[PDB]
This record gives C-alpha cells, structure tokens and sequence, in this order.
C-alpha cells in the first residue's frame, strides 16, 4: 500500500540472419555500438542478438536483457507463428511440467494453455467424458486423436475447460508444459519488419489487443531498418518498462 | 446542328435544403418584418428571381 | 415508450446457436462424429444438447446467395483469402446488419438511392450489372439509354454484390435478370444476431460503403488459424465471450423465414 | 502585419452561431479499366449534383505510385490521390503518403562537399528523381568513417537503390558522408512542419499498411487517410462521388499553398 | 501562433524604439561572354562581401534569353534581382515576363478539352508557358456556340498568341471560351493575381522604360521594383549593382507569401 500524494541498463536487439546477410558488412555490430554511444548507451551495454528464422527461435527463446527489442521479418504464411512467438515472448508465463504418458490434463481457466516447443512437436489430443471414455477418439488408439499440431517449433494449444485430455505429443523431439499466463512482459517490445499488423496476442477470439510494445515498419533495406531503430531507441524504451 | 445536349445534373435536394436552411444566418428580424408586411403576388414574388 | 430506470439502485439454457463454417474445415477434420464432439464441448460450456446447429457452406461467394441465419445466435468462420476482400466485406455488410428490401423491376422502371442509408444488393448465381445515369430528360449520361453496351459495368458474374451509385440521378439498369435478382435495400442498423469471425489474414472488412469510415465492431473478429480443430476448440472454449458479444434481435418483423428455435 | 498572430482570441462558449477546386488523381489502370473516353464528362456530371459547379473538378492521371513520387504536384484545393495497393510497394506507398499529406521545408543539399547531420526527430534527408541510390557512411568526432572509408564509396552502407522517392532518416548528431547518385537524383534537407489538410489519401485495396511517421512507436491513422476494398473502378469513382462531402468535410482548404510543390524550398 | 486568422493590430504613433538573408542575381549569357573572365563570379562575391554580404550567400544564375528564361522562372532566394537586356522587338515579351516575377499568382489547372472557360474577375488571367504555346479562343454565346467562330472546328478559332514561350491571356470577363491550346509543348493555367511579389526586383538594361504590368490599358506602374540603366560594359553594370546592393534591398523587401505568419493565407 503506497500512499502519494495529487547509463545503468543493456539493450539486446534480436536480428534474423537475413538482415545480416543483406548488410554484408563484417563490423556492423561495432558500427551500430558507436552508434548507440553517441545516443547515450555506454559501450559495452548493447548486444546483438541473431536467430535463423521465426521457427528456429521459438524454440525456447531466451531474452537475458534489461531491455529486449525483436525485430520480426513478417510473412504471410506465418502469421500464426509470429503471432505465438509474439504471445511467449510478450507475456510472463508461469509453467509447470506435464506427463502425457502418465496423467490426464485439463485447462483450468481462461490464463491456463499449453506451451510445447522443440524440433518437432505433433500433438494430438482426446478429450474424455466424465466416465474417462474419449469423446469422438478411443483412448487406447491414438490413431483417432483429433491433431492439433504438426511439425511445430512453437506450439500455444488452446482446449475446452473443464474436460479431462488425452494427449499424444511427440516427446521424442518436443517438450509440452502447462503454462499460466500471468500477464505482460515489459521487458520484451517487438517491432514487425513490414507486414500488415496482425499479431493476436490473446486466446480471446474477440480480442486482438495492440499494447505499445508490438511496433511495425515499412522497411526496404535493413541498413534504415538498424538506423530507424538506433535514432529512436529513447521512444522503444520508453514504451517499455525495465527488467532483466 | 448537332447531337441533343444533354442538360445539366441539377442538384441532391438533401443538400439543397441543407444550404437553404444555412441561409437562415443572413437574415435581419427589422427587415424581414418588412418583407412580411409587403404582400407578395404572383408578380413581385417571381419578378427579381 | 419511455423507460424510466434509477441510477443507485442495486438490482440484485432457452436460446440456439448456429455455428456457419467452410466445407474444407470439416474435411480437414475428417472424423464423422465431429459435430457430436462439438456438441458435448459445448454441453460442458452449458448449451444443452440440440441448441447447437452446424450449417456447413462451400464458399464465401456460395454462402453470400441469399444467407439464411436461422438461429438466435449465429456465428460465421469466414476464411480469408487476399483476392476476395470486397466479396468478404460485402457479406460482412449483408449479415452484420439489417436491410428493409424492396423489389427492383429494372426492365421497366429507373430507379436512384435515396440516401446514404439506400442501396441496391444483387444476389444469384451470376449477378453482371450494368448501368447508365440519366438527367432531368431521361437522356442517359455518358451512355446511350438504348444500346446496354455502352452501359457502365459495376459488377461481374458477382455471387453477391452490394452497389451503391450517386444518389439523386436515376439510373437505367441491365442487370442480367435470368440468373440474378437485384433489390432495393435500405440498411436500418445492426443485426445483432449475427457475428463474424475471420479465421485468416488482417482485418479488412469494410462494412460501411462511406469512405472515410471502417468501423470494426465487437461481433467482428479475427482469429490466426493452422488448424480446424484449434480454430473450433477456440469458439467453444469461448463461446460465453461470443454470445457476450452478440444480441437478441431487435427487429420488429419482417418476412416469414424458417428459424432453429426453442 | 503578421495577421495579428500574436494577439489572443476570445470566444464565448454559449452564444450560438450556427470557387473551390477538386482534383482526382488515379492511375493509368482506372482510366483502361473504365474503357470510355466520356467517363471525365460522366463524373463531372456526377460532381455538380453533390454541388460542385463544371470546371472545378480535375481529374490527373499517374502511371505508377513509382513516377507519381518524383516530385509530386498538388494543383487543386482539395486533392484527393487514390493508391492502388500493391504488397510490394508498402515502403513506396508509405513515403508518398508522408510526402503529400504532411507539409515539409526544405533546403538545398550540396553533396559532392559538405558533410550533413539529422538534427532533431523532425529533420530527414528526401531524395527525388528516376533513380535516387544513396550511400551514407557515419563519421565520429575525428571525421572518419565508422565501418567505411571516407575515400571509398564500395564501402558506405547502403539505404536506397534505385528509387523514385526516399525519405532517409539517420542517426541524429552524428555526420554523415553521402555518395548519392545525383546524375538522376536530387536530395534535399527537409524538416516536417505539419500536416497538410489540401490533401486525401484513399487507399483501394490492401490491409491499412500506412506509416507516416519516422518513429517506430506510431503509426498515427489520421482521419484523411482512407481505405476501400474495390473491385470496379467505375465502383471506386461512384464511392467517391457519393460521398465527396464527407472526405472534403474531412479535409480543410486553408492549406492550399502558392505552388503546387509538396515541399516549400529555401535556399 | 493564431495562424489563419486577421487580429487587427494596434500601434502607438508617439513612440521611439531606439546578412543572415540570400541574394541572387539573374543575368544573361551575354554578361558572361563579354566579361570574359573566368573567377568574375569569384571577383564579384568578394565585393558583395566588401558591401556585407557573406560569402556563399549571393547565387548568380545564367539564363540565355528572356524568351528561354520565361519558362518557369523559378526563384526560391531571400531577394532576387534579374538584369533583363532590353530589345525593341520583346516589349510585350519583357511585360509579360515583368508581371510574372513581378505579382503572386494563384494559379488552377486548366483542361480544356472537358471544360469551357470564362475569367470572372480583372485579376484572372490565362498564363501559358512551355515551349511553344498556340493559343485559339472561340467565345461562345449563352448557347454554348461560338461567336465569330465554329466550336466544332479549330481553324476559325480566333489566335491570341504564336509560339510563345510565355503568355498572359485576357479575354472579355464573364464569357465562356473554348481554347485550343497545343497542350502537347505548352501549359496552361487559369491564374489570379494576388499582389506584388516583394523577393524580386528587375533592372532593364538598355532602352526606354516601357514595362507595363497591369492589363488595364488606362494605368502603366512604374512600381519601386522596377529599375532601368543605361549601359555600354557589363562589368560596369555589375559595379553598379554591386555598389548599391543596399539599395535595391531597401527597394525590395522579404516575400510576404514565405514568412510564418502567412501560414493558411496561400503559403507556409
Ligand atoms: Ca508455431
Ligand atoms: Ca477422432
Ligand atoms: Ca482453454
Ligand atoms: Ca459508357
Ligand atoms: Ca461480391
Ligand atoms: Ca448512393
Ligand atoms: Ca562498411
Ligand atoms: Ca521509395
Ligand atoms: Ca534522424
Ligand atoms: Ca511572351
Ligand atoms: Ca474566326
Ligand atoms: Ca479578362
């Protein structure tokens, strides 16, 4: 209960290996350093961080950063997928492990999903009555599971309350846990490298929320895209609180 | 000599009267008394239109 | 009549719904006792069994020949696809909201809108409109009243079309009557019953023919999608959200129809 | 003087109180799709019954968004400029877009001898021409280069190739050597004073991909720039008829400037 | 800060109240070619900066005639001052160009191949520039045919200009015109006739002032900004804009159009 009355931070960017590529220069990382000094960031506080594709880092992305900024290069194929990596790595997630081989799951409420990610992740799932009997699958055939996945890096499923599930995830290449979204993630801001602007961020079908952290650009040459980026850092920040 | 030419679209009444009504700005009480006061005929009413 | 409430006093299972959805998520699905499945999720979310309809369309263009939505609540999975924007936003407009229709007999009549509110929706297999201005002589503008060619085409072999033309001028029309019907709508308001969710690309529906207006209502949204099955366990799973978003019809009356009631 | 600028207004908050020229821009393709050679004749028809009298509509026609970026004109008191969306053109539509409906002051660039600087949010370099490719290296305190020779162009970092419109935005406080190629191009030093009410942005087709601010965090939708899904032109052009008093009650004249330049040049 | 607006502005009449500007100078070719001297601009920038003005603020612009110079004559400078040589034969051509970058003009597009055209007002002109304008009127009575001439066919039209690289046309106000102008190489514009344009002076440089500026047959201005010399070397003429820069400045002032407070009055 808090009454009132009426320099020392790293900023880590995240680049696909497609603006590097285009970029071509082999100090480019240094430039964007001294860039960032002349804009008030001590040397030695800004990281660059480079993933393959979308899919390569949903696998388990790891943003250690006062501040994190993902630039996301947008497809029209992808928009599930960025809109799932969007979702993991703008919400804190609370999760705990889940053995598909031994227990039953259900979803408790609206904040309750299950987040799988690995190589590989096919998960196919049966719902079961009160009398433990799938409804429209035989538990015993997994053959008959409805799929809600395959071949996914990053996989955010989404069932009925209240109903036990079988599941029939691929472990061998996939980890599934039961994750609880808590709420944002002020650390993390994420900037769409053209596109149309479409991330839905919520399991909600009547809400697609646009918080101030999902950016998007128009962009034709990534070097604009980098000096666009480094002559507003002040405003990224600022949109976005501080943690690490 | 020539093909009939056509006569102009007139105009949408909706924004006729629209303009009509925002005509009633430029009007003075003294003097549209007056105009009241003088009886319009078949003649004076069409003669200066 | 007035209806008078307080404002500091504290005031303090019958209804269908109908699920619309594309052929192709049923055949992605490929199981035959799906829509029972569907039906006892929702009877966990409270809807007993029976109160929920599956109505299945083959396309948008299809689904747009005359929609009957004939639940009290009524939802449409429309699939998006980039080249059928216009066609989208027109069945997004013809079943959002609610239209008073009166027949068109183009063949011998001309006929102009009267306002912004007043339109001219074409529905059948093959709707190719054409049309031609005529002035305060009955000589058409831009076009010869007589040869149709001349005329001014606003739509092609359309499923659907919802056409809107300078209001105040009339028109002569050549609508291809055989395997078309165009009617004169004027729109009253929203047609709470039914809501739309676009499983697919951006949002894009333009269900106001204004220009400098795109409204985007609570009943329309928008889902990403990589499988049927999610995009159906989503609806169930939030139905109570939906139906929150939805409303009982307000409409007085209006022709006779077929509904699925209790 | 001065207008009286510097003097107050002073309005009550009770009392009751209660020929302009429009231009149409579209591309090459409206006017094949329409296929008449009277269609100009039809609309202006159309026009004088939402009360515009004959002679105060023009209709321009551009080829591409592409040629209708080099060094755009604004003839009319209202001008509205309808844009085909193209997916791959979304950078293209964006700088046309910020280019015509925000006012701009600009002044000449002499690359081939000075160094230049972005000064504050509101400061970009645009560039204009048939082929306009800019290479900028940054220089530290010391007036050398960072990650580029100042003496070798091969090494500056690109930003445009071969464009007909670029608004380049730079890290602000930090020079900058340009290897532009002015043979076809010409860059200017340009500040965004405001926004430029003459001018209406209706977009036809696509998904509302419009950002016309530098700043990443905004992508402000003002209320001139308006979409439509389309699929007849002749549709397009009665839209736009029907419902001209509703985008001219949108936009405002005031801003009508001397020249039809979409920039105010100082030398 | 009130833009857009007129506050009346109130002054005292019995009190006391005890450079960073660009200049330039149009010339023709001739100048040049008889000078004969390379770093003559060079030379002239240093005396400009004996008189006060910083160097790099004083731009000298070539043109070849009058008639190629008419095309546009584009002047974005704090002041600008063109020494125009005076020929016998190009009075109408030196009026012509005199009013242009002499007075504001507020100019529309003009297609004349959808519309007819009328000028309602004393300040409206047809001003037409580009590389060879012909321009044909037919006036038309209420009946929309022509009047001495056929509105189907061209050639009876009546010809108010000839291959000219700039025209100010005036017809009788209040009628309605079908121009036949060669679009193809020349431009045409319906324009009105704000005021005085205050950034440019013009200095005639040969024979008798004969400069009219004004279509009304009954007034010839002779404004402030309209100045005369007699010459035989182009250098002297140059001294002598050299030497009294300050005055021709006091004679001139700074545009009123580009000033910030004519922001939502036809500029900034
Ligand atoms: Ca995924
Ligand atoms: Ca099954
Ligand atoms: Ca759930
Ligand atoms: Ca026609
Ligand atoms: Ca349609
Ligand atoms: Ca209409
Ligand atoms: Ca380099
Ligand atoms: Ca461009
Ligand atoms: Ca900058
Ligand atoms: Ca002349
Ligand atoms: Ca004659
Ligand atoms: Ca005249």
């Amino acid at each position: 209960p808090i009454t009132g009355s009426m320099l020392t931070s790293t900023l880590c960017l995240y680049y696909p290996t497609e603006a590097a590529t285009e970029i071509n220069d082999n100090s480019w990382k240094d430039t964007l350093s001294q860039l960032f000094l002349t804009k008030g960031w001590p040397t030695g506080s800004v990281y660059f961080k480079e993933y393959t594709n979308i899919a390569s880092f949903s696998v388990d992305p790891q943003l250690y950063c006062d501040y994190n900024v993902v630039l996301m290069k947008y497809d029209a194929t992808l928009q599930l997928d960025m809109s799932e990596l969007a979702d993991l790595i703008l919400n804190e997630w609370l999760c705990n492990p889940m053995d598909i081989t031994l227990y039953y799951y259900q979803q408790t409420d609206e904040a309750n999903k299950w987040i799988s990610m690995g190589s590989s992740c096919t998960i196919k799932v049966c719902p079961l009555n009160t009398q433990t009997l799938g409804i429209g699958c035989l538990t015993t055939d997994a053959t008959t599971f409805e799929e809600v996945a395959t071949a996914e890096k990053l996989v955010i499923t989404d069932v009925v309350d209240g109903v036990n599930h079988k599941l029939d995830v691929t472990t061998a290449t996939c980890t599934i846990r039961n994750c609880k979204k808590l709420g944002p993630r002020e650390n993390v801001a994420v900037i769409q490298v053209g596109g149309s602007d479409i991330l839905d961020i919520t399991a909600d079908p009547t809400t697609a929320p646009q918080t101030e952290r999902m950016m998007r650009i128009n962009w034709k040459k990534w070097w604009q895209v980098f000096y666009t980026v480094v002559d507003y850092v002040d405003q990224i920040i600022q949109v976005m609180s501080k943690r690490s | 000599n020539s093909v009939t030419v056509r006569q102009d679209l007139e105009r949408q009444l909706g924004e006729l009267r629209e303009e009509f009504n925002a005509l009633s700005q430029e009007i003075a009480m003294s003097q549209l008394i007056d105009l009241a006061l003088l009886p319009l005929d078949m003649f004076s009413m069409f003669s200066g239109i």
